[PDB]
């Protein structure tokens, strides 16, 4: 039961695959069976989906019996579990969009604590772990921060969202300050 | 008619690939592209596109119409009965020489020039629970249909008016009479899923079949017309029904392109909808042509020797 | 109609055993039109070969079938964990198509003699008007067993049901239940109520008793 | 994939009629395969009822005359589906009924000889039993006492009851018998637990015995 973690605004591509390398009938639909993107032999179908002028699969791949279903300009609603009806298969796969959003300006004086909000699907428990430019591993479930931003932090932070042995990067900068010298 | 008991499957067909693929070689030696691109993936992601540049003699390919005849060791099997799920044990079963002549007509949305029904509008499904499989409907009364590369075929409203209902009404004879039922233009797709195409003349057809599929269980649509104008529209830059990949084919030249078919039948596909209130909504489909041979030999499967 | 005996009823097994179960039928079958089954307790059967040879797309290839004149033979090879349960042959030569009585395939394990216990009825029973005396045989391997019920030292029949569990997934043995029922009058009149049980680990029948009200 | 979905457990009377279901998930039509009923007793081996095969239903000589079986096509709200009716229901009828199903498609496959078939799909079944007893929670009483004890659940109806010991603590050395059928036409069961002696007057057993039909639940500490 395959999961792939996204970044709200990026753009995943839900695996699935045939058994043999033969372009065959495949069919999109998440949970509520909605019909998302199929194949009509050598066209593509897409169905009433909301995410249908997102969606879209790689021709290209069917051949080698690969039937993606890129999701691009990923939402945080985008998440779900998108089975993948394929020669009597389901390849259920999870789909899971989170979004890291600093608060206050990248721009912070110094000493000031910096606040991180995880915006994330329902039912979704991840756990944060930026780095700072140093080397501060603090953690956050679902919202971080920094208790005192110190001036050696002002930089590139590197998040990162587990769950389920997946993880996503969300590199964010950050810029400390002073009264001056 | 032989006094026997066997299973037919049209969705498990063998004969339908074994057309499938041959008119796909009829296409080959008839209709050939200036290019044609295809992929060409080792599996590691990156695909390089395979050209191919032949000539591109303007022909007016016109289908003629295909037997099948068992050869020897091989005996072909019809099934009878005026409703045919096409999917289980025929009773009325009975051996035959060559299946009818079949006209290849390979297109999408509408099943041209097919055969009708013979009793009422049956409706063909490898399962119709499952909002993926494509639903094959068939008529007992053909749609007249003339398309012309001016630019739009024409339809009878009248006709087409009727035929919607009498699908309708066996689509809820299948789904729940107490549920509505609507008719939807394509949810989305290539161009050839989306419209109405086809190819007449050698020129590839893509009508918009908005008109047609856009019936609600409820109001009606002939305020000022008699017949129904699907605009049309000949494209050289397609995408290939025999398989993944475009092709480009030279532009229409002669003086005109005319096609006068029956509409024996379409191809629906319903949306899920995931178990709502009634309120079926049945869109065009089809785009594997297969479905369409299938259409055809849904009543027939050849067999070995005994 | 054909008439399939099949044979054993049961069989005892291990791990890795090459194991063979077999069905006459009543009458020739030219076109080897039989079929096997297997059903596990509490489950639907399951189709594993047809036409007397031919395996089922996703059956393992351990199972395999034979003729020869009226009998037909199932054989598995290198018995696995789930394939221990219950057996079917069935022909559909000729109508209707008929099933054989079943062939059950247990675990093989040593020799265990049951534990033996008796228990009176509740004085909260024997309040609400009724008595019922229960012998347990916990524990034991092989399930074949016999008790009987004595009161008074009277042989007792048609007032006792037995009740016996599957065989246990960890220690291969089985456990059984005897009730003995009668009303609340008699039980108060007779004084000793004794259970026999006969096993084969059990070098002597064992008596387990009580008198009332001990 | 071919899933047969069969319709609940069902309670009848004698003499009354009975109608059960099958749902043919991942069968396109009934023009394409064919349904057998089949029935088990009680430990008892498996028995043919009917077919309906080409869109024609027969039933086989112990059923003729008191057993309807029919079959639809649909789509979209519901896969196609076949059911079986039981006429004049008396106590030889209880049995679990398995609703089967066969493509006959291919007539050289071997599945099938001209209408008398194997059955390569089965559904879950469904148990029919036929009896005048009406509803009735149990009565539980102790067994009271290496040491064994435990509780006897006594006349209910129908199946099933549910017993765990300890609120489910006590899991190991646990024995809980198949109901048995008394001559009443109610049921009884026993659970029993195998335990050290020397807990005995240390350690608290109670049986959780749960009855859902009746809505009656009971908690009974089993005391030396
Ligand atoms: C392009 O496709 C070819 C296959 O003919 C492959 O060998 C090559 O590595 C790919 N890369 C290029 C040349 O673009
Ligand atoms: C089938 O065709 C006949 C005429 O050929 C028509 O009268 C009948 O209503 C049709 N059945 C339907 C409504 O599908
Ligand atoms: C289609 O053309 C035919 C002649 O081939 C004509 O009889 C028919 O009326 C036309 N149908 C239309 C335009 O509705
Ligand atoms: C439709 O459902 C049943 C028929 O199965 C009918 O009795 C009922 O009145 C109708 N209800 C609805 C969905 O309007
Ligand atoms: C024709 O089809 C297009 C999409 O293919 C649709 O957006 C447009 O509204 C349609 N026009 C008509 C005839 O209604
Ligand atoms: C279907 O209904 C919608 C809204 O009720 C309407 O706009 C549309 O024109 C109808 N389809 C036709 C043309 O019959
Ligand atoms: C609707 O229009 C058709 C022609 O397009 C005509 O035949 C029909 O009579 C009209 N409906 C009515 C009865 O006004
Ligand atoms: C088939 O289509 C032609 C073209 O319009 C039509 O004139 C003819 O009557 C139709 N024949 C059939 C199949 O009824
Ligand atoms: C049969 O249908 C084809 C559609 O490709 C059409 O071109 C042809 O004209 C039809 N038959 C007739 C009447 O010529
Ligand atoms: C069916 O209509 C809508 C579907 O979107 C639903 O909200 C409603 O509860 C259903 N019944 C009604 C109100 O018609
Ligand atoms: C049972 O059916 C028989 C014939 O099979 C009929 O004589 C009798 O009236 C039926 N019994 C009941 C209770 O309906
Ligand atoms: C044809 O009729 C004969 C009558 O003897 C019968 O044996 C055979 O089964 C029948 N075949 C059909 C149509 O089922
Ligand atoms: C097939 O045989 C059946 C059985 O007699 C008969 O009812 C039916 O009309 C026949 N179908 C045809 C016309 O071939």
């Amino acid at each position: 039961k395959k999961v792939v973690l996204g970044k709200k605004g990026d753009t995943v591509e839900l695996t699935c695959t045939a058994s043999q390398k033969k372009s065959i009938q495949f069919h999109w639909k998440n949970s509520n069976q909605i019909k998302i993107l199929g194949n009509q032999g050598s066209f593509l179908t897409k169905g009433p989906s909301k995410l249908n002028d997102r969606a879209d699969s790689r021709r290209s791949l069917w051949d080698q019996g690969n039937f993606p279903l890129i999701i691009k300009n990923l939402k945080i609603e985008d998440s779900d579990t998108y089975i993948c009806e394929v020669e009597d298969q389901k390849e259920e796969v999870q789909l899971l969009v989170f979004g890291l959003t600093a608060n206050s300006d990248t721009h912070l004086l110094q000493g000031q604590s910096l606040t991180l909000t995880l915006e994330s699907p329902p039912g979704s428990s991840p756990s944060v772990q930026c780095r700072s430019p140093r080397g501060k591993n603090i953690q956050g479930g679902k919202t971080l921060s920094v208790s005192q931003l110190e001036l050696q932090d002002s930089g590139t932070w590197t998040c990162t969202v587990l769950q389920n042995q997946k993880k996503v990067e969300f590199k964010i900068d950050i810029v400390v300050l002073a009264f001056q010298k | 008619l032989e006094n026997v008991t066997e299973n037919f499957n049209m969705w498990k067909n063998n004969m339908v690939e074994q057309m499938h693929e041959d008119i796909i070689s009829l296409w080959d030696q008839s209709l050939k592209p200036c290019v044609k691109l295809t992929p060409l993936c080792v599996g590691a992601g990156s695909c390089n596109t395979s050209v191919i540049t032949q000539a591109c003699p303007k022909v007016s390919f016109e289908p003629i119409p295909i037997h099948y005849c068992a050869p020897a060791g091989f005996a072909i099997l019809k099934c009878n009965d005026k409703k045919f799920n096409g999917t289980g044990p025929c009773t009325n079963v009975s051996t035959v020489q060559c299946t009818h002549g079949i006209r290849p007509v390979v297109s999408t949305q509408l099943l041209l020039n097919g055969s009708l029904a013979e009793e009422e509008i049956v409706i063909r499904s490898e399962n119709f629970t499952n909002n993926a499989k494509t639903i094959i409907v068939q008529l007992n009364e053909s749609v007249v249909i003339n398309c012309t590369g001016a630019g739009h075929c024409n339809l009878s409203k009248t006709q087409w008016e009727n035929t919607l209902e009498q699908i309708a009404i066996k689509l809820k004879e299948q789904f729940g009479n107490n549920k509505t039922i609507i008719f939807n233009p394509s949810s989305g797709g290539d161009p050839e899923i989306v419209t109405h195409s086809f190819n007449c003349g050698g020129e590839f057809f893509y009508c918009n079949s908005t008109q047609l599929f856009t019936w609600n269980d409820t109001r009606k649509l002939n305020n000022t017309g008699r017949n129904i104008t699907l605009p049309c529209r000949i494209k050289q830059i397609i995408n290939m029904w025999q398989e993944v990949g475009k092709a480009m084919y030279a532009p229409p030249i002669r003086g005109q392109i005319r096609c006068s078919s029956n509409i024996t039948g379409l191809l629906l596909t319903r949306d899920g909808g995931k178990d709502t209130n009634g309120t079926e909504i049945f869109r065009p489909g089809g785009g594997d042509m297969r479905d369409n041979w299938r259409s055809e030999l849904y009543k027939y499967k050849v067999v070995k020797i005994e | 109609d054909i008439q399939m005996t099949q044979s054993p009823s049961t069989l005892s097994a291990s791990i890795g055993d090459t194991v063979r179960i077999s069905c006459r039928a009543s009458q020739s079958i030219t076109g080897n039109w039989v079929a096997w089954y297997q059903q596990r307790p509490g489950k639907a059967p399951r189709l594993l070969i047809y036409r007397g040879a031919a395996l089922l797309g996703g059956v393992p290839s351990r199972f395999s079938g034979s003729a020869a004149g009226t009998d037909f033979t199932l054989t598995i090879g290198n018995l696995q964990a789930e394939d221990f349960g219950t057996f079917y042959c069935q022909q559909y030569d000729t109508y209707p198509g008929t099933f054989g009585q079943g062939t059950k395939v247990e675990v093989k394990r040593t020799v265990a003699a049951p534990s033996v216990f008796i228990f009176p009825p509740s004085d909260e029973q024997l309040k609400s008007g009724t008595a019922s005396v229960v012998c347990l045989l916990n524990n034991f391997y092989p399930r074949e067993a016999k008790v009987q019920w004595k009161v008074d030292n009277a042989l007792q029949s048609g007032n006792s049901q037995e009740s016996v569990t599957e065989q246990d997934s960890k220690d291969s043995t089985y456990s059984l239940s005897s009730t003995l029922t009668l009303s609340k009058a008699d039980y108060e009149k007779h004084k000793v109520y004794a259970c026999e049980v006969t096993h084969q680990g059990l070098s002597s029948p064992v008596t387990k008793s009580f008198n009332r009200g001990e | 994939q071919i899933h047969l979905v069969q319709s609940g457990t069902e309670v009848k009377k004698p003499g009354s009629s009975v109608t059960v279901s099958c749902k043919a998930y991942g069968v396109n039509t009934f023009g394409l395969y064919a349904v057998n009923w089949v029935r088990q007793a009680p430990g008892q081996s498996l028995e043919y009822i009917g077919q309906i095969w080409r869109w024609k239903s027969s039933a086989s000589h112990h059923f003729r005359g008191r057993v309807l079986i029919s079959a639809v096509d649909l789509t979209g709200s519901s896969p196609p589906i076949s059911s079986l009716e039981i006429k004049n229901l008396t106590s030889d009828d209880t049995a679990v009924y398995f609703c089967t199903t066969t493509s006959t498609y291919d007539k050289w496959s071997g599945l099938h000889h001209d209408g008398v078939m194997a059955f390569s799909s089965w559904g879950q079944g469904t148990l029919i039993s036929v009896s005048a007893a009406s509803t009735k929670g149990p009565s539980v009483f102790p067994l009271a006492p290496t040491a064994a004890l435990g509780c006897l659940v006594k006349d209910y109806f129908p199946e099933p009851v549910t017993v765990s010991w300890n609120s489910g603590a006590l899991t190991s050395g646990v024995h809980t018998f198949p109901a048995v059928l008394q001559s009443s036409g109610l049921y009884s069961l026993s659970s029993v637990v195998t335990v050290p002696s020397s807990s005995l007057g240390t350690q608290t057993y109670i049986c959780n015995v749960n009855h859902k039909p009746s809505n009656t639940k009971v908690d009974k500490r089993v005391e030396p």
